């Protein structure tokens, strides 16, 4: 279904799948070794499961009235959380980036 | 546009726009991405919030609180518009990371509130890299809210920030006094402290809190009470030089006499 590349300060980390049902997923890229996406997930670990949308990326989504500007301006669900994510992944609010694989 | 002399859910009414500096005009202009600067026009529902935090981020530079380079620019229909510097963008194009509290505890927009004090501290000492230093701001970043009346709080306005691999609690944000800005407000804390959100004491504050929970001796509480003492004269002026209105002022004044009586400042 839905990936997504999660790039730290411009270096690939890792990626964000979309799992059957409505879990998710993250998995850190092998090659990866500078500073975890999250200091939930340190770099120890390089798989991590969610059984919703995980709580270190939802916090990157906006909020209030900046939420109500976003889906007037995008053709997306209110409650698609990971898809707003694809629309501002070039830039939030950590030094965290994400982009679409499909 | 250009700055002038200032160089259940409350924030979800305020616009935060991104904006760039511009290198020759000194003005500032907004963008959809890619922005260092954060800009809060005037909101709608609530009245002078612009004002409000731009006078209650310097209140908290004068205490000693860590707060960024923050100010007031005019709109173009002539009113206020504060902006702030974005402490996770620094200069040549990079980042800095930058983690709430509802990012860091499991939490998200819609449980933003169900927390408590005692689980910030909790976050602050698994993850900083001086728990010790950062419940003495905690200690002086809490009594500041109390004092200035900012009821809002939340696990999204707690953050820490990761500067040359150094993990402390961010520089100040998202505060001002949200208890004049509404009218018939419910709490004085967002997130409850000894389970209680509103008439909190002083010995909520001094006892519970800073010696049971946050570990800091009586003489370091004595130095940060001792602190808040001498700055309540300069708050008092710098409030009456603000721009928020006449009115305004009124009520941030009366709300800071109350709260500084609660803890007994004045006796
Ligand atoms: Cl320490």
């Amino acid at each position: 279904m839905r990936k997504a590349y999660v790039s730290v300060s411009g270096i690939k980390a890792g990626i964000l799948e979309e799992l059957q049902g409505g879990t998710y997923q993250f998995t850190y890229f092998e090659d990866y070794h500078g500073a975890p996406v999250s200091l939930t997930m340190p770099l120890k670990n390089k798989v991590y499961d969610f059984d919703v949308f995980p709580p270190f990326f939802e916090g990157l989504l906006p909020e209030g009235i900046m939420l109500e500007a976003l889906l007037r301006k995008y053709k997306i669900d209110k409650n698609d959380y990971f898809g707003q994510l694809i629309l501002v992944g070039q830039d939030v609010v950590g030094a965290v980036t994400i982009e679409e694989i499909r | 546009h250009c700055p002038i002399t200032y160089e259940m859910s409350v924030q979800g009414v305020q616009k935060k726009l991104s904006a760039k500096l511009k290198i020759k005009e000194g003005c500032f202009e907004i963008v959809d991405q890619y922005g260092q600067y954060i800009l809060k026009p005037q909101s709608d529902i609530y009245p002078e919030l612009p004002e409000n935090e731009a006078i209650t981020m310097t209140l908290a530079k004068t205490i000693g609180l860590e707060v960024p380079v923050h100010g007031l620019v005019y709109s173009k229909d002539n009113s206020l518009t504060y902006f702030i510097k974005r402490f996770d963008r620094i200069g040549h194009n990079k980042k800095l990371a930058l983690e709430d509290f509802a990012q860091l505890s499991g939490e998200d927009r819609h449980t933003k509130y169900k927390s408590s004090m005692e689980k910030v501290i909790a976050v602050i000492e698994q993850f900083c890299t001086f728990p010790k230093i950062e419940f003495v701001k905690l200690f002086k970043l809490t009594l500041f809210n109390f004092l200035v009346g900012n009821e809002d709080m939340h696990l999204k306005n707690f953050s820490l920030i990761t500067k040359d691999r150094k993990i402390s609690i961010s520089p100040a944000y998202d505060l001002l006094n949200s208890t004049i800005a509404q009218k018939n407000t419910k709490e004085e804390l967002a997130l409850p402290l000894k389970g209680k959100k509103n008439n909190l004491t002083k010995s909520d504050f001094l006892k519970y809190f800073a010696i049971e929970k946050l570990g800091l001796n009586q003489n370091v509480i004595d130095g940060i009470v001792q602190e808040f003492h001498q700055v309540i004269p300069k708050w008092q002026e710098l409030i009456g030089f603000s721009f928020l209105s006449q009115e305004m002022q009124e009520k941030y004044l009366e709300l800071l006499e109350q709260r500084c009586k609660r803890l007994n400042f004045f006796d």
